[PDB]
């Protein structure tokens, strides 16, 4: 858990193809917009 | 030099090829199964079909897969959205065939055995409970199943109640109906397209009509409410987008960022965004906003997103509410257009400046359309849309069913009736 | 022989008594502090004080309360409603003196001390954990928390981000806010009320005005629904009932019991139930359902419950709101009304032919009115409903904004658009 | 868990002046309506 308590919070999502794709891969493994 | 090169065959599967430069080349099977495609008895097993994707397949067993492509330092990654499922595959040049062959036996000769599948399943609590660390995803996934009732509805995470209940016959049929000749596209970055059909050809001809899993759309406007103990709060207020691909989608693309909030600059407030000017204003010191596009097949969501604090909920959900609708009664100055789309075509060119997003970018197409539309062509699209287009669009929103979802504690937190 | 005696205070604190015959006395305090007494930053905190009912306090020990009260063969139960938080006390005639000592203590000197209230916390899942395995637990929950927004629509059980959380002066503030002279009851079975009074004079008197939780009513159409796994399904369809112990509401209760399905016979299939004919003769053979009917201070809650399997789920649904359509459509025939009645009034009478129902019935009047109806003018009361009158409520039902909770496989369950 | 497949489902909600009451107590424990 990372502290969101300062002007700095800048996430929302919106990409142009993708849209909330989740990856799971062999190696790495994440969450995007 | 060469450019990229389309070819759909008989089955009626795209595949491209771009001959580049550099080392390092990638394929990428898009197989058309979201997570729109299971139902209410079917939930859950894309996402597992993710996470199994190193499993003994009919040629290459669990061990040899993995340590295969660890030999040669290779990277096999598995994407999948509530629409499309990409498979990724980087190497280098010399590798590609090594790596190839296991694309396809992972893809088309998976063999889920019962005990090698039940050893996965906690492996899905662990993904879900490391994505539901970010309030976006639980919201983000809320807002969906709120707007939609029947497909787009459901998530891209295994339901708690499902995990261990995901069973081998499941992902059998899943991959049966859904990973097929028609609904697939390869797409190569540094492969010959002559070799690249050759080996499409002899290895991806399968049979599979389109909604077997219960295809269509449909949107509902709902609201899911989270409670929480967490200082901040997180909500979505999103209203029917238009349709991917299409000109009215396109529009609110160009509405998004006169008002979307993505800053351009680190450490930076934005001065062009409108939404977080006048949010800003009637808000507090600390608090962040931005404008959420989502655009799907079969129809989108547009609207935005905030995160206030517990007290200041209203204020921002609903300060954000009439700056849109401010754009929406026609107030809005062709200055800010040019901007917005200069800003949209800036972002769509950087998208697509490195491999892996050309690569996504190109099979994404393949899936909607059926060919590659280059770049210029699509700048040229965003440019068309009106001053006023945008306007309409927006006018949309504020006339259009609403649905929302919020997260943490929410006693300020504006209902459907509150706005 | 002696009848019920109350008597308001100063404080304005009831109390009642009656020398029964028998050998089992059993004191009650009914403190007036619901679940919809707390906020978005005190939800669940009447969950854990009525889980804490053991602990330490300033005269006895929680060794001494319990050892005590088993000493003597005596049980104590805290029993809590959204409204309400009755305080039970049962024991031996020749042992209320040592029990009523605990009851005083447990109420007006807790000591929440951090170690102890601290060991607790873990019991809230436990007791969560139990009360959620009757579907009809988390569904009846689930529909508070949708038809309101505020104060009803919250929980009787702890909130699962809450349970480690509830502090030690979140209970004390609640105890101090809440469990006071205005908002009390004594009310005795067995107990000489001279007596009574003397004790409820000199350890009831508490100072504490009413709504420093938030008091406040407010009924909002919503639908919260819950996918799970298990065949069968459970849904609500409710819409605002008429308030407590007011006509209209008492109207509906008559109503209730017209289309009311609790079975009066074992293993026995209702011919009198209208919903259960009418559903039944539309449905399959395995299904269940019955007339749902609240009724709380500010606001009621009037409507059905449906339990059907996965594909009957809409049809069920449907064909009880039809049926319940026709009530409202007019058509309804006064042999039918004046058996509802007598099933009603014969349920009232068997309600309160028990010391420990008589015992609450009183209570509950106590912190309503402010003194006891005897029954016979209860059963006047039910009696005056007009045959109209019901069909009147009904179409209240039918022309009143919707709020249902459901659970199960929901593929065939009507949204609020379908019905 | 009890299994809830035949006719004899006649669980729902609905009495006079207590509803969805929760009984704690010392000794036993329960829900009803």
């Amino acid at each position: 858990k990372r502290s969101v308590l300062c002007r700095e919070s800048l996430r929302g999502q919106a990409a142009g193809r993708p849209l909330v794709a989740s990856v799971s891969l062999n190696v790495p493994a994440s969450v995007r917009y | 030099p060469q450019d990229l090169e389309f070819t759909r065959l008989p089955n009626g599967l795209v595949i491209a090829s771009l001959e580049n430069y550099a080392p390092a080349s990638r394929i990428g099977l898009f197989i058309k199964a979201g997570s729109r495609y299971e139902n209410s008895n079917n939930l859950g097993t894309s996402h597992l079909l993710r996470l199994a994707s190193s499993l003994t397949t009919k040629g290459a067993s669990s061990f040899k897969i993995t340590r295969g492509i660890e030999a040669v330092g290779g990277k096999l990654s598995v994407t999948s959205t509530r629409e499309n499922m990409a498979y990724t595959v980087e190497c280098l040049r010399d590798d590609v065939d090594i790596l190839m062959e296991f694309l396809l036996n992972v893809t088309t000769a998976p063999e889920f055995r019962r005990w090698e599948v039940a050893a996965l399943q906690p492996q899905l609590r662990i993904d879900k409970a490391v994505a539901l660390q970010n309030p976006q995803a639980h919201v983000i996934e809320n807002l969906h199943a709120a707007a939609y009732r029947n497909a787009l509805a459901n998530s891209l995470y295994c339901p708690d109640y499902r995990i261990g209940k995901v069973t081998p016959v499941e992902l059998h049929d899943y991959v049966q109906n859904h990973f097929t000749s028609a609904r697939m596209a390869l797409i190569g970055l540094g492969v010959s397209h002559p070799v690249l059909k050759q080996v499409a050809e002899q290895f991806l001809n399968i049979r599979g009509g389109l909604g077997l899993s219960g295809a269509k759309a449909k949107y509902h406007g709902g609201e899911i409410r989270e409670q929480n103990g967490d200082s901040l709060v997180h909500a979505a207020l999103v209203a029917e987008s238009a349709a991917i691909g299409s000109a009215e989608a396109n529009a609110f693309s160009v509405l998004q960022h006169v008002l979307g909030a993505g800053p351009h600059v680190k450490r930076g407030s934005n001065a062009t965004s409108s939404l977080y000017q006048a949010v800003a204003k009637g808000v507090h010191q600390p608090f962040d906003v931005s404008a959420f596009n989502a655009s799907y097949s079969d129809s989108g969501l547009f609207g935005f997103y905030t995160i206030s604090q517990a007290a200041s909920a209203g204020d921002v959900i609903k300060a954000a509410y009439n700056q849109v609708k401010t754009i929406a009664q026609g107030n809005l100055s062709n200055p800010d257009v040019q901007a917005a789309k200069n800003k949209l075509k800036a972002g769509y060119l950087m998208s697509v400046e490195s491999s892996e997003g050309f690569l996504d970018e190109v099979g994404s197409q393949a899936l909607a359309a059926g060919s590659y539309t280059p770049p210029s062509t699509v700048l040229q699209q965003i440019d068309a849309v009106a001053d006023a287009d945008v306007i309409n669009a927006a006018k949309k929103f504020v006339s259009g069913r609403k649905s929302m979802a919020a997260s943490g504690n929410l006693g300020h937190t504006p209902f459907i009736d509150e706005l």
